[PDB]
C-alpha cells in the first residue's frame, strides 16, 4: 500500500507540473498524499521490529 | 551548445515542441529523456467521463 | 587591478544557472523511475534506522 | 569482472575454511562495482554514440556528473579503506600472506598496479580531455534515474562495512 | 584480567603523597559531554528548536536547508551512538568496568 | 579460536592502555613482566590471528573445546548467561536464580583455603 | 483577544504557580507524609480552597498526566510492549495522578528556567576542560564538513561564499591549533580519540577509527595547516579572473584535510587511507587543467607512482596484521621489539622480519618522498597552480616519507637495511637535487629540485637519529619553500605564465614587495650563514655518522648538495629581479603607463603581499620556539616515545676544537663559493676593471680589518 | 581599450585524423 | 592577468565564473548547522577519548585503571 | 551579470587587436631597418620587394615584428604573407594567446 | 517512440499566449502560411532549474520520527538486555 501510494502520488509529471498538482490539491488531500505512505512503511517496519525485540519477556525485574 | 536548451526557462518552448516545415508530417520532437517507465494516463479523482455527446444525440433521435 | 570590471557591470559573470538533471522540469508523463528510486532509498534507511541501528 | 571473479574463486580454495567469509564479502562488493561500471559504460554509450575511448574524450566537461561518477568509480575500485572492496582484500590478501606470502605479493603486485593503471589509464582518458567533435550532438547530463542508481551503488559499497560481524 | 605492573608498598604510596604525588583517577564525564545529563538534553532541545527555526527561515529566503534537516535528524542519531557506546562493554584507555 | 583471538586483542589493547598512561620511560621496564611474556606466548601459533585455517590437530581441538567447555561451566555456575550466551524461559531463570543465590550462600560460609 | 493581556495573563499566572510550587515544597518538607492529609481533607470548604490556591498547580498536574498517557499510549504502540505499567483505566490513572502532588516537591520554576538559561552560559568554559577534552577535533570536522558541502552546493555558494566559508573554517581550525601546538610540542599532551568502530577486517576483529594527536602528528599538523592558511588567503589572487577558482580552493581544502588526517591517524588503517586521500588529491591538483590532456600525462605518472606506494604500505599493514594481530600504532610501536628476533619464510629465502616491513616502508617513504630514482614525478608535478605546488612540495605531499619514519621510528632503529640505505639515498639524493636546482633556469623546477635535495636532507638527519633535528629541519624547510613558491608565483602571474628567468629581467621595481620577500626567504631556506637555515644543515653535519662503509662518498654527496644551495638562490634571485631586461617589451610597456600612476598602482595582490609577510612572521616565530624547546640548554622538548640516544648532542653543546676546525672547511667553501658568484664576470661590461679593483679593495681591507680586530683591537 | 571580440573558437583547433590508429599503439 | 571571459551555455550546470547574490545568506545557512553536527559529533567521540596523566599525577600500578595482563 | 536569457558568440570585429595601431607599429618596425630607403613609401598595399625588403631581411623583420607584437608567426603564415596588408590583417586578427 | 498523450487533465500546463503572435493580416502571394499554435511553456516565478525546488517537511519528519523510533527502541531493548522494565541510569559516566 505504502509503496503504491507513493508511486502513484510523486508519479504525476514533472517537478513543476507535481508542485501545482499539489498546491491545487486540497488540505486532507494533501495530509493524505503526505502520510500514507509514510505510515504504511513505517508500520511495516515496525511490525518487523517487534519480532526481534523480545521485550515481552517476565523476568523483568530488579 | 549556447543556443542549445530543450526546456523552456531561458529559450521559451513551444507547447507544440517543432515548428512543421512544409512537405513534412507534424511530429513530437523526441525528448531528452526516453525513459519508457511511464504509468496509464492519470485522471482526476472521480472525473466525470460520460458519452454526453452520444446521450444527447441519443436522446433527440428518440 | 588597472581596469577591473565591477560583477552589476560585466556581462560575462555568470549567476547559478543550468538543469540540475536531463529530466524536464514540465513533463506531462507520468514517470515514476524517480519516485521507484527515492522509495527504494528511503525505505532501505528506514530499514537500517528500525531494525539495525543500536 | 574477469579478475575479482578469479580472486573470488581462489578465496574457495581452501575448503571450509575462513577465506569464505573473504569470498563472500568480494562478491557482494564485486557484484556492487560491477554493476557500477557497467551502468557508467551503458550511460556513456547511451549519451555519447560510442562506447569506444578514440570517438569519446572529455565526458566531464560536457557532462560533470557522468564525470564525477567515473572518477568516483575509479575510486571505489582503487579499493579506498571505508569500503567492502577493501575490506575483501583485506581478507583475502591477510589470508594469502600466511598460505604462500610471495604468491601473495604477486598477485596484490599485478592485480593492483598494472591492472589497476591499465584499467585508470583508459577512464581517465576518456573522462578528461577536450571535446571538440561533433558539437552539434553532445549529450545534456545524467538522469534522475541514472543518478540515484550510481548513488545507491557508491551508498552501498560505502555503508555495508558496517553490518554485523558475527557472519564475516 | 590481574596487574601487570609490578607491586609497590603502602608505605611507599604514603612517600609519594608526602612528597606531593597525587593518584591518577579518571574522572567522571561532565554534564555537557555526558549523554544521559539534563543539559545534553536540554541542548539537544535548543538545538532543535533553532535548527527549525532557521530551516524556516533559509526556505523564506531561498538558501540550503538540509544541513539544519541534517542537524534536526542527527540529534536522535548521535544521542543513539554515544548511550550505545557508553552502554557497550569496552575497555578503552580509561576507568574499567 | 575466537576467545584466543579475544585474548591477543585484549593483550594489544591493555599494551596501548599502558603506553598512554605511563611515559616511555620505564615503560620497557614495566613491559618485561607478565605482560611481555602473554604477548610471545598469543603468537601466530597459539592464536590464528588472520589466517585462513588454524592448523590444528584433532588433540589440539579438543584441548580447545575443553577449554572452552571449562569457561562455559565456570559461568553457568553462577549463571551469567542468560541474556548472552544462552536462552531461557521466566521457570528457568527463577529456578536458576534460586540456585546461583543457594551455591553463593554455601561458598561464602565456607571457611577459607589453607595455605 | 489582544497580545498585551495574553502576555499579562500568562506572567501573572507564573507568578502564581511559582508561589503555589514555593508554598508546596515548604508545606512538604513540613508533611513529607503528612500533607495529605490536609490537602485532600474531606472538608468541602478545605478541598476548595485548596484547589482555587493551587490551581496551576492542578491544571499542570493534569496537562502532565495527560501528556504522560498519550507518551505510554505511544511507546506500547510502537514496541508492542505492557502497558503503562499497570492495567489502570483511563479515568483512574488521569484522576490519580492529577490529585498526586509529590511531583513538585522539589520543582521550583525560578530555578528550573535558571538552570536552563545558565546551561547555555559560555562564561563556564575554562582552559581546564579545554586541556582535557581536545576541541581540536570539533574545528577539524568543522573544516571539513565546511569543504565537503562547498564542493557539493557550488551553485549556492559562489565565488565568495566559498571563500569567506572556507576562510572561517580554516581560520578557526588553524587557531585551536595554535593553541594545542603550545602544550602538545612542551607541555607534554596528546590525545588518543576514537570515534566507532569503523569496519571488521577479521572473523571477530573490527579496527575503530581513531586518531592520536601526540608530538609527531602535531609537528606535521601544524606545519600543514599554518601554510594552509596563507596559501589558501594567496591562491584568491593568484587565480584571480579565471573561470575556475572555487574548485582550485576546494581542491586545496581537501589536500590539506587529507594531509592532516595522515598525520593525525591513530591506526594503520587509518593511515592508509589518509595516504590514498593524499595521493588522489595531489592527482587532482595536478590535473587540475583537465581540458589538456599533456597535464593529464603528468597527474598519471605522479597516479602510477602513488599507487605504487599504497602497494607497499598496504603489504607492509598486512605483514605487520599477520605477525601481530593488532593494527594501533602505539602497540606496534611498544612490541615491534618482541617479534624483532623473527623471520619470514618466503619462496626461497628466510628474510627478516623487521628487514622486510622496514624495506617496505622505505620504498614507500622513498616514492612519495621523491628521492632518487622515483623523483621522476615531481619535476612533471609543477603543472599544477603555484598554490597547489607550493602546498605539495613544502610540506603536505614530500614530507609522507618523512612522517612514516618519524612515526614508526623504533620500527627501522632495528632495522639492518634502514641503516645501510637511508643515509646513501638520502645524500644522493640531496648531491643530485641540489646541483640540478643549481643548473635550473626555470623557477618551478628549480624549487622542485631544491626540494628533493632538501628531502635527501631530511633522510640523511633522520639516519643520524636526532628526532629534533628532523623536526626543526623539516619546519624550517616547509616555511620557506612555501614562501618562496609564492614569491615565485606572483613573479610567474606578473611574466604571463612564463616561468623561464631567461625571460625574466629588471623585475625589481615592477614588483618591489616580491623582490625582497624573495631575498629574505631565499637566503632563509639555502642554507647561508648568519641566517635562521643555517644551524638545520649545521646540526645535520653534527650528527652524521661515520660508521658507514659508503661514508667517503655519503659525506661528499652531503657537501657538495650543502653548497649547491648558493647557486641556485643567487641565480633565481638576481636573474628573476636584477638582471638586465631579457623579457618581451610588452611586459614592461603594458605596466609604464603613465595613466596607471596611483596611490593603488601594483603588479600584484595587497591580499598576497600580506599573507606572506604574516606567514614570513609566524614562520619565523615558530622556528624561534622550536630553536628555544631543543637546542636551549634547557631542554624543554616533550617525550618523543623513543629509547635510541644518538649522542649527537654532545658534539652540540661541547664540541671539540677538531670539529670546530671541520666545520670552517664548509663555511669557507660557501665563502669561496659566494664570492665567485658576485665578482665573477661572464660578460663584458663597463664596470669589468672598476669591478676587479673592487676586488682587490675587499681582500686587502678584509685582510687588515682581521688584523686590527684580532691583534690591534 | 579596443573591443575585442569574443574568445575564437580556434583557441581549440579541431584535430582531424589523417593517419591509421594502429592497433600495436593501442 | 586572467584568460578572457567567454560565454558559458545557460542550459549547462558548471562553475564557469559562477557567483551568486545571496552568498551571504547561503554562507550563514550553511556555516551555522555545520557547526551544529561537528559539535555534536565531537561531543559524541570525546566519550572515547584518552589522555595521559597531568604534571602531578602518577599511575598506581595497583589501581583498576592500570594495565592487566590476561589470566589464564 | 550575463542575462538569463541565450546569448551567441558576439565576433565585434574580427581585428583582436587595433588594426591601425599595429599597422603603424609594424611600418615603424620596417623603416627602423637599414636596407629600407623611404618611410614615406611604405604603404599597406606596398610589396616588400618594391618597399625595398630583401627575402632574408623579410625574415629579420618579422622576427623582430614577433618580439614586438608578443605572438610567434609560423613559417607557413610568413612565406603566405605578401604585402604588409596582409602582414598586418594577420596581426590584428591574431589571438595573441592563439 | 513516446506513445503517451500530452493533453493531461489533472493540471492545466502554465504556458504564455503572447510572445509568439501569429499574422492575420498583410500577407503576400509568397509568404508561407502561420502556425496555428503559439503558446510557450511559462515557468513559475522562483524557480531555481539548479536544485530541487523541494520545499516540503515530509521527508525531514519522516527521518526525524525513524531517528526517534530507533532511540526509544534500542532503550527498550536496552532495558530488555539488563533485565528491567527501564533503563537503571548510574549517578557518574566514565569515558570508554
Ligand atoms: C537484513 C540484512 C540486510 C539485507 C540487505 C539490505 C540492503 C539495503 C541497502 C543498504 C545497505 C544495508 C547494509 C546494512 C547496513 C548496516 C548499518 C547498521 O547496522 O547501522 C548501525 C551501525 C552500527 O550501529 P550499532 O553498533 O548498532 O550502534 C551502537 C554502537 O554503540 C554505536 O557506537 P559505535 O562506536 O559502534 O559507532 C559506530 C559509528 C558511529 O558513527 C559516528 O560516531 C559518526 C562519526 C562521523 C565522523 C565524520 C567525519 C570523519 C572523518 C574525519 C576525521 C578527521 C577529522 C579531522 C581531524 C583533525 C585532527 C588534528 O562510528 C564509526 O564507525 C566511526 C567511523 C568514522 C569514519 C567514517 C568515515 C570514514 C571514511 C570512509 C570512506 C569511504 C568512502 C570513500 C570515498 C572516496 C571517493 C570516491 O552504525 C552505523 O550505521 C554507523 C554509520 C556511520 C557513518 C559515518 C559517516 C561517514 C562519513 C564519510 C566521510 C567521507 C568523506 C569523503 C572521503 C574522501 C573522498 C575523496
Ligand atoms: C544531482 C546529483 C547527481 C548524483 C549522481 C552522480 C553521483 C556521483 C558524483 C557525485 C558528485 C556530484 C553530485 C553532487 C552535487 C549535487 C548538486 C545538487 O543537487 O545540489 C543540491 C543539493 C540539495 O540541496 P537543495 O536542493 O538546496 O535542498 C534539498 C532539499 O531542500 C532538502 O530537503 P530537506 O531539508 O527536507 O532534506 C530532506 C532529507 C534529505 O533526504 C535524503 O537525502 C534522503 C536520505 C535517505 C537515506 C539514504 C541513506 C543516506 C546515507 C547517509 C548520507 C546522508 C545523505 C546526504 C548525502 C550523502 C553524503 C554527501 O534531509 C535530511 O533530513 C538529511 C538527513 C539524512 C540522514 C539520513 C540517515 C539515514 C540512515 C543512514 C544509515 C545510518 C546512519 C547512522 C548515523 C549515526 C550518527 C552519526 O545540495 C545539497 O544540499 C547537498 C547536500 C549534501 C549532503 C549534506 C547535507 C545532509 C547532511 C545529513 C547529515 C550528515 C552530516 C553529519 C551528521 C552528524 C550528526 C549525525
Ligand atoms: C564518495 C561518493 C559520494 C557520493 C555522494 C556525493 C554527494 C551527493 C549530493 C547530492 C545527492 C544527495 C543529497 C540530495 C538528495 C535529494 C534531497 C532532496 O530533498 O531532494 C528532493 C527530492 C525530490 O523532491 P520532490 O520532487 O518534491 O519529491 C518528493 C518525494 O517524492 C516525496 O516527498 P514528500 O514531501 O511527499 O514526503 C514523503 C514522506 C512523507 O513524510 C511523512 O509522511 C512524514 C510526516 C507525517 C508523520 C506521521 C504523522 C501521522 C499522524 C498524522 C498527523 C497529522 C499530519 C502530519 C503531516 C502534515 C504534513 C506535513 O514519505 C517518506 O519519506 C516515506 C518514508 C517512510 C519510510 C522511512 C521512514 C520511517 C522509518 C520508520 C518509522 C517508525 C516510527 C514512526 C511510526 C509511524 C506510525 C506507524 O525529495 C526528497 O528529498 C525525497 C527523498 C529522497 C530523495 C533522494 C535521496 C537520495 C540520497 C542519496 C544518498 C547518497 C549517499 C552516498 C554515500 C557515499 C559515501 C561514500
Ligand atoms: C680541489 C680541492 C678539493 C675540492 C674539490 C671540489 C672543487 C670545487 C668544485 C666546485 C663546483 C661548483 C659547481 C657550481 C655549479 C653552478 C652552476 C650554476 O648555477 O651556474 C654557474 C653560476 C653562474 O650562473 P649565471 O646565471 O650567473 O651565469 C651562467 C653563465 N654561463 C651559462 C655562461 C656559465 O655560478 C658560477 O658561475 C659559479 C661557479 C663557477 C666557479 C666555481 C669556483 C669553485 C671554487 C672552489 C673553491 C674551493 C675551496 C677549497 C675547499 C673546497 C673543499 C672543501
Ligand atoms: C556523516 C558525516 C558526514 C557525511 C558526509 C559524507 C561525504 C562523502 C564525500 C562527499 C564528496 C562530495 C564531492 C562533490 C563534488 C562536486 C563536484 C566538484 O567538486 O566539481 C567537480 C569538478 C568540476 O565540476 P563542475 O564545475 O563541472 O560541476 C559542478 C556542479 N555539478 C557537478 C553538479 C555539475 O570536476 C572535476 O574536475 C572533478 C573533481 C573532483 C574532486 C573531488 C575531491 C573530493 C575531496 C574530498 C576530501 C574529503 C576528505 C575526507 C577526510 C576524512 C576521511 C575519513
Ligand atoms: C582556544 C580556542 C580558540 C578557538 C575557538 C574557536 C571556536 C570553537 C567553538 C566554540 C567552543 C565549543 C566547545 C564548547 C565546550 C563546552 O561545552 O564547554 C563546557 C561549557 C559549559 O561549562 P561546563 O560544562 O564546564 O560547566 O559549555 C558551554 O558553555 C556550552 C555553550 C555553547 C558553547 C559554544 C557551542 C558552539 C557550537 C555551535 C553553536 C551554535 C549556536 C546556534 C547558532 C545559530
Amino acid at each position: 500500500v505504502g509503496s503504491l501510494s507513493y508511486i502513484f502520488y510523486n508519479s504525476v509529471g514533472g517537478k513543476v507540473i507535481r508542485d501545482r498538482i499539489r498546491a491545487s490539491r486540497t488540505k486532507a488531500q494533501k495530509v493524505i498524499v503526505l502520510a500514507l505512505a509514510f505510515v504504511a512503511n513505517a508500520a511495516a517496519l515496525i511490525i518487523a521490529r517487534n519480532a526481534i525485540t523480545a521485550h515481552n519477556f517476565g523476568w523483568q525485574a530488579a | 551548445l549556447l543556443k542549445f536548451d530543450p526546456f523552456g526557462f531561458y529559450s521559451p518552448k513551444l507547447l507544440s515542441e517543432n515548428r512543421p516545415e512544409e512537405a513534412m508530417p507534424f511530429y513530437e520532437d523526441y525528448p531528452q529523456n526516453d525513459s519508457h517507465w511511464n504509468l496509464w494516463e492519470q485522471f482526476p479523482e472521480d472525473f466525470e467521463d460520460s458519452n454526453a455527446e452520444r446521450e444527447a444525440i441519443l436522446k433527440s433521435n428518440k | 587591478d588597472a581596469y577591473y570590471h565591477d560583477d552589476t557591470h560585466e556581462g560575462l559573470m555568470n549567476e547559478p544557472h543550468g538543469y540540475l538533471t536531463m529530466d524536464d522540469p514540465m513533463d506531462l508523463r507520468p514517470n515514476y523511475e524517480k519516485s521507484a528510486l527515492e522509495l527504494l532509498f528511503l525505505v532501505s534507511g528506514g530499514a537500517i534506522l528500525a531494525l539495525m541501528l543500536g | 569482472t574477469i579478475q575479482e571473479m578469479n580472486i573470488i574463486y581462489l578465496a574457495f580454495c581452501w575448503g571450509d575454511s575462513c577465506a569464505i567469509l573473504g569470498g563472500i564479502l568480494f562478491s557482494a562488493t564485486h557484484a556492487f562495482l560491477s554493476a557500477l561500471m557497467f551502468f557508467l559504460v551503458d550511460c556513456i554509450y547511451r549519451r555519447y554514440h560510442t562506447r569506444s575511448l578514440v570517438e569519446v574524450n572529455g565526458i566531464l566537461h560536457i557532462t560533470p556528473n557522468l564525470g564525477l561518477s567515473i572518477l568516483f568509480m575509479l575510486v571505489f575500485f582503487s579499493g579506498i579503506p571505508g569500503t567492502i572492496k577493501f575490506i575483501s582484500e583485506f581478507y583475502i590478501f591477510s589470508g594469502l600472506l600466511e598460505a604462500s606470502p610471495f604468491i601473495c605479493f604477486i598477485l596484490m603486485l599485478v592485480a593492483n598496479v598494472l591492472g589497476l593503471i591499465g584499467f585508470s589509464k583508459s577512464w581517465f582518458n576518456a573522462t578528461f580531455g577536450m571535446p571538440k567533435k561533433n558539437t552539434k550532438y553532445l549529450p545534456m547530463d545524467l538522469s534522475f534515474k541514472e543518478s540515484y542508481i550510481i548513488l545507491y551503488c557508491f551508498f552501498f559499497l560505502f555503508i555495508f562495512s558496517y553490518f554485523s560481524s558475527i557472519f564475516f | 584480567m590481574q596487574n601487570a605492573y609490578p607491586e609497590i608498598t603502602d608505605q611507599h604510596r604514603e612517600f609519594l603523597k608526602k612528597q606531593g604525588l597525587k593518584v591518577y583517577e579518571p574522572k567522571p564525564l561532565p554534564d555537557q559531554i555526558n549523554p544521559f545529563s539534563k543539559t545534553y538534553w536540554i541542548t539537544n532541545a535548543f538545538i532543535i528548536g533553532v535548527s527549525f527555526l532557521a530551516r524556516r527561515h533559509a526556505l523564506k529566503v531561498g538558501a540550503p536547508r538540509i544541513f539544519w534537516s541534517g542537524c534536526i535528524v542527527g540529534v536522535p542519531l548521535a544521542a543513539i551512538i554515544s548511550r550505545g557506546k557508553s552502554d557497550q562493554l569496552d575497555e578503552l584507555v580509561g576507568a574499567r568496568k | 579460536e575466537l576467545f584466543l583471538n579475544e585474548y591477543r586483542k585484549r593483550i594489544n589493547n591493555e599494551v596501548r592502555r599502558a603506553a598512554i598512561l605511563t611515559p616511555t620511560s620505564s615503560l620497557r621496564e614495566k613491559m618485561n613482566h607478565k605482560i611481555a611474556d602473554q604477548i610471545l606466548d598469543l603468537s601466530s601459533p597459539h592464536v590464528r590471528g588472520a589466517h585462513f585455517q588454524a592448523v590444528r590437530s584433532w588433540t589440539d581441538a579438543s584441548k580447545i573445546v575443553n577449554y572452552v567447555e571449562e569457561k562455559q561451566t565456570k559461568i553457568n555456575k553462577y549463571g551469567l548467561q542468560f541474556p548472552l550466551l544462552g536462552n531461557m524461559t521466566e521457570e528457568q531463570c527463577a529456578s536458576k536464580e534460586d540456585e546461583v543465590y543457594q551455591r553463593l550462600l554455601k561458598e561464602m560460609q565456607k571457611p577459607p583455603k589453607k595455605a | 483577544f489582544n497580545s498585551i493581556l495574553f502576555l499579562l495573563f500568562f506572567i501573572v499566572n507564573l507568578y502564581w504557580f511559582n508561589s503555589g510550587l514555593i508554598f508546596f515544597n515548604s508545606v512538604y518538607k513540613i508533611h513529607h507524609d503528612a500533607w495529605t492529609l490536609i490537602f485532600q481533607t474531606d472538608s468541602i470548604l478545605n478541598k476548595l480552597k485548596i484547589y482555587f490556591f493551587l490551581l496551576p498547580l492542578y491544571i499542570s498536574s493534569f496537562i502532565h498526566s495527560i501528556s504522560t498517557w498519550y507518551y505510554n499510549y505511544i511507546l506500547n504502540f510502537l514496541l508492542f510492549s505492557e502497558n503503562l505499567n499497570t492495567n489502570t483505566n483511563f479515568v483512574d490513572y488521569i484522576t490519580y495522578n492529577t490529585l498526586l502532588l509529590s511531583k513538585f516537591e522539589d520543582f521550583n520554576l525560578f530555578v528550573y528556567i535558571k538552570t536552563l538559561l545558565i546551561t547555555f552560559d559560555i562564561r563556564q568554559i575554562n582552559l581546564d576542560f579545554l586541556n582535557e577534552y581536545p576541541i581540536i577535533l570539533l574545528t577539524g570536522l568543522l573544516f571539513l564538513f565546511t569543504t565537503i558541502f562547498s564542493l557539493i552546493c557550488l551553485s549556492y555558494l559562489g565565488l565568495y561564499g566559498v571563500f569567506i566559508l572556507n576562510l572561517a573554517s580554516i581560520l578557526l581550525f588553524w587557531l585551536s591549533m595554535l593553541y594545542y601546538f603550545n602544550l602538545i610540542v612542551s607541555e607534554n599532551y596528546y590525545y588518543y580519540i576514537s570515534l566507532g568502530k569503523w569496519m571488521y577486517l577479521s572473523n571477530g576483529f573490527r579496527v575503530s577509527f581513531d586518531l592520536l594527536i601526540d608530538l609527531t602528528s602535531i609537528s606535521f599538523s601544524f606545519l600543514t595547516l599554518t601554510i594552509g592558511v596563507f596559501v589558501y588567503i594567496y591562491t584568491f589572487s593568484y587565480f584571480r579572473y579565471e573561470p575556475l577558482v572555487e574548485r582550485l580552493i576546494l581542491f586545496l581544502n581537501s589536500f590539506m584535510i587529507s594531509m592532516i588526517l595522515l598525520v593525525s591517524s591513530g591506526n594503520f588503517i587509518v593511515l592508509f587511507l589518509g595516504w590514498e586521500l593524499i595521493g588522489l588529491t595531489s592527482f587532482f591538483l595536478i590535473n587540475f587543467w583537465s581540458t589538456r590532456v599533456g597535464t593529464l600525462k603528468a597527474a598519471f605518472k605522479a597516479f602510477s607512482f602513488n599507487k605504487l606506494s599504497d602497494l607497499f604500505l598496504f603489504f607492509a599493514i598486512l605483514i605487520i596484521f599477520s605477525t601481530t594481530y593488532n593494527l594501533d600504532i602505539l602497540s606496534f610501536n611498544n612490541q615491534i621489539y618482541l617479534y624483532e628476533s623473527y623471520n619470514i619464510d618466503m619462496f626461497y629465502w628466510s628474510i627478516n622480519l623487521i628487514e622486510i616491513i622496514s624495506f617496505f616502508f622505505i620504498s614507500c617513504a622513498f616514492i612519495k618522498s621523491a628521492q632518487f630514482g622515483a623523483h621522476i614525478w615531481l619535476p612533471d608535478s609543477m603543472e599544477a597552480p603555484v598554490p597547489a605546488s607550493a602546498l605539495i612540495h613544502s610540506a603536505t605531499l614530500v614530507s609522507a616519507g618523512i612522517y612514516l619514519l618519524l612515526r614508526l621510528s623504533p620500527l627501522f632503529e632495528l632495522s639492518k637495511y634502514a641503516y645501510f640505505i637511508l643515509p646513501l639515498i638520502g645524500s644522493v639524493t640531496a648531491f643530485y637535487g641540489g646541483l640540478v636546482s643549481a643548473f635550473q633556469s626555470d623557477t618551478k623546477k628549480t624549487l622542485a629540485y631544491s626540494t628533493i635535495s632538501h628531502c635527501g636532507f631530511l633522510m640523511v638527519s633522520y639516519s643520524t637519529g636526532v628526532l629534533e633535528f628532523v623536526i626543526l629541519y623539516l619546519y624550517v624547510h616547509g616555511f620557506f619553500k612555501a614562501a618562496t613558491f609564492l614569491c615565485v608565483g606572483n613573479v610567474n602571474r606578473f611574466n604571463r605564465n612564463i616561468q623561464d628567468f631567461k625571460r625574466m629581467g629588471g623585475f625589481y621595481k615592477y614588483l618591489p614587495f616580491e623582490c625582497l620577500a624573495s631575498f629574505v626567504c631565499m637566503i632563509n631556506l639555502s642554507g647561508l650563514p648568519l641566517t635562521l637555515g643555517f644551524y638545520i644543515k649545521h646540526l645535520l653535519f653534527i650528527g652524521l655518522v661515520e660508521s658507514y662503509t659508503l661514508y667517503p662518498l655519503i659525506f661528499s654527496s652531503l657537501i657538495l648538495g650543502a653548497i649547491a644551495g648558493v647557486f641556485y638562490s643567487y641565480r633565481l634571485f638576481y636573474s628573476i629581479f636584477f638582471d638586465t631586461k631579457k623579457g618581451k617589451k610588452a611586459i614592461y610597456l603594458q605596466a609604464s603607463r603613465i595613466i596607471l600612476n596611483s596611490k593603488f598602482y601594483s603588479n600584484t595582490s595587497l591580499a598576497s603581499n600580506l599573507s606572506i609577510t604574516f606567514l614570513v612572521l609566524i614562520s619565523y616565530t615558530v622556528i624561534l620556539y622550536l630553536y628555544c624547546t631543543t637546542l636551549n640548554n634547557y631542554y624543554s622538548l616533550s617525550d618523543l616515545k623513543s629509547i635510541y640516544i644518538n649522542n649527537a648532542y654532545s658534539y652540540f653543546y661541547k664540541p671539540d676544537y677538531n670539529f670546530l676546525n671541520a666545520v670552517s672547511i664548509l663555511n669557507w667553501f660557501v665563502i669561496i663559493l659566494l664570492i665567485s658568484v658576485i665578482y665573477l664576470n661572464w660578460r663584458w661590461s663597463y664596470y669589468y676593471t672598476k669591478s676587479i679593483d673592487s676586488l682587490s679593495k675587499f681582500i686587502l681591507f678584509s685582510f687588515f680589518f682581521f688584523i686590527f680586530s684580532k691583534y690591534i683591537l | 581599450g579596443w573591443d575585442r571580440p569574443d574568445v575564437p573558437l580556434s583557441f581549440n583547433p579541431l584535430y582531424v585524423h589523417k593517419r591509421e590508429l594502429s592497433i600495436f599503439d593501442t | 592577468g586572467g584568460f578572457q571571459k567567454y560565454p558559458i551555455p545557460r542550459y549547462l550546470h558548471v562553475g564557469q565564473w559562477i557567483v551568486n547574490k545571496n552568498w551571504k545568506w547561503n554562507t550563514f545557512h550553511m556555516f551555522f548547522p555545520t557547526a551544529i553536527l561537528c559539535f555534536m559529533v565531537w561531543r559524541n567521540s570525546m566519550i572515547s577519548t584518552a589522555k595521559p596523566p597531568n604534571y602531578g599525577e602518577y599511575v598506581d600500578p595497583q589501581s583498576p585503571v592500570a594495565p592487566k595482563a590476561i589470566k589464564y | 551579470y550575463a542575462p538569463q536569457k541565450v546569448v551567441l558568440r558576439n565576433e565585434k570585429s574580427g581585428y583582436y587587436a587595433n588594426p591601425d595601431d599595429v599597422a603603424r607599429r609594424l611600418i615603424r618596425l620596417i623603416s627602423l631597418h637599414d636596407k629600407v630607403q623611404n618611410p614615406s613609401a611604405i604603404t599597406l598595399k606596398s610589396t616588400w620587394s618594391e618597399i625595398g625588403v630583401d627575402p632574408l631581411s623579410y625574415v629579420e623583420i618579422m622576427l623582430e615584428a614577433e618580439n614586438e607584437f608578443y605572438i610567434e608567426l609560423a613559417d607557413e603564415d610568413l612565406e603566405r604573407f605578401r604585402t604588409v596588408e596582409d602582414a598586418v590583417e594577420f596581426i590584428a586578427r591574431n589571438f595573441f594567446t592563439n | 517512440r513516446q506513445n503517451f498523450a500530452k493533453n493531461i487533465t489533472t493540471t492545466d500546463i502554465p504556458k504564455d499566449s503572447h510572445h509568439f503572435a501569429a499574422k492575420r493580416s498583410g500577407f503576400t502571394q509568397t509568404e508561407q502560411a502561420p502556425f496555428a499554435y503559439n503558446d510557450v511553456y511559462q515557468y513559475p516565478k522562483d524557480y531555481k532549474p539548479w536544485n530541487y525546488n523541494y520545499k516540503g517537511n515530509g521527508v525531514l519528519l519522516a527521518l526525524f520520527l525513524g531517528s526517534a523510533f530507533s532511540l526509544v527502541a534500542y532503550e527498550r531493548s536496552y532495558a530488555s538486555k539488563t533485565g528491567r522494565y527501564q533503563r537503571k541510569v548510574q549517578q557518574n559516566y566514565y569515558q570508554i
